[PDB]
């Protein structure tokens, strides 16, 4: 079964999906790495200042990962 | 497809964020049953030739949503240099300019902020660009000639 519920935070600025995978764009926005991935098929640009972007310019955030993990672990009890 | 799936859960929450924040004079909604296909309807700025006149438009959502611009057009037929017979709209915002932050939402207030004023150095009919130009009394008169017949 299984839901969210999740905190925003966690979820995906376009798709407000839950993320698996946070990294932060030059932007200093924070996307799940597969939606963006997606996104640069089709134009290597941030999808939101515009400004040129490509794979090598995500780097992962961890600190946000474990949180939503940890929370996923949490929200395996009761 | 999964692609497919996430599309319309985006598209749910764009139709939720409308109802929690309806846009200025503007009103979309699925033409029920089909969620990829909506209609949009707009009451013509104050601030334009087409105030009164209720402007109905479709909306048809790409399965590859939002990464790729949802096709956009009236139905109701318009005086405008930047919308044609068919109902093709002249924006950046729904061709090579659209980001997938871009929403409907947004989109409706881009195309009332165009009838209010017109890009007529890149116009979807010429001939009407030109009386812009040239003779705007013409086209106010002409616009409200329109509003009046078509859109009420």
């Amino acid at each position: 079964i299984d839901y969210s519920d999740a905190p925003d935070e966690f979820r995906d600025p376009l798709m407000d999906t839950l993320m698996t995978d946070p990294v932060r764009l030059p932007s200093g926005t924070i996307m799940d790495r597969s939606i963006i991935l997606r996104h640069l098929l089709n134009s290597p640009t941030d999808p939101f200042n515009r400004q040129t972007l490509t794979e090598s310019m995500l780097e992962p955030v961890p600190e946000l990962k474990e949180q939503i993990q940890a929370w996923m672990r949490e929200k395996q009890n009761s | 497809h999964h692609m497919n799936s996430m599309a319309l859960k985006r598209i749910n929450k764009e139709l939720s964020d409308l109802a929690r924040d309806p846009p200025a004079q503007c009103s979309a909604g699925p033409v029920g049953d089909d969620m990829f296909h909506w209609q949009a309807t707009i009451m013509g700025p104050n601030d334009s030739p087409y105030q009164g006149g209720v402007f109905f438009l479709t909306i048809h959502f790409p399965t590859d949503y939002p990464f790729k611009p949802p096709k956009v057009a009236f139905t109701t037929r318009i005086y405008h240099p930047n919308i044609n017979s068919n109902g093709s709209i002249c924006l950046d915002i729904l061709r090579s300019q659209w980001s997938p932050a871009l929403t409907i939402s947004k989109v409706l207030l881009s195309i009332c902020s165009l009838l209010c004023d017109p890009n007529p150095d890149d116009p979807l009919v010429p001939e009407i660009a030109r009386i812009y130009k040239t003779d705007r009394d013409k086209y106010n008169r002409i616009s409200r000639e329109w509003t009046q017949k078509y859109a009420m």
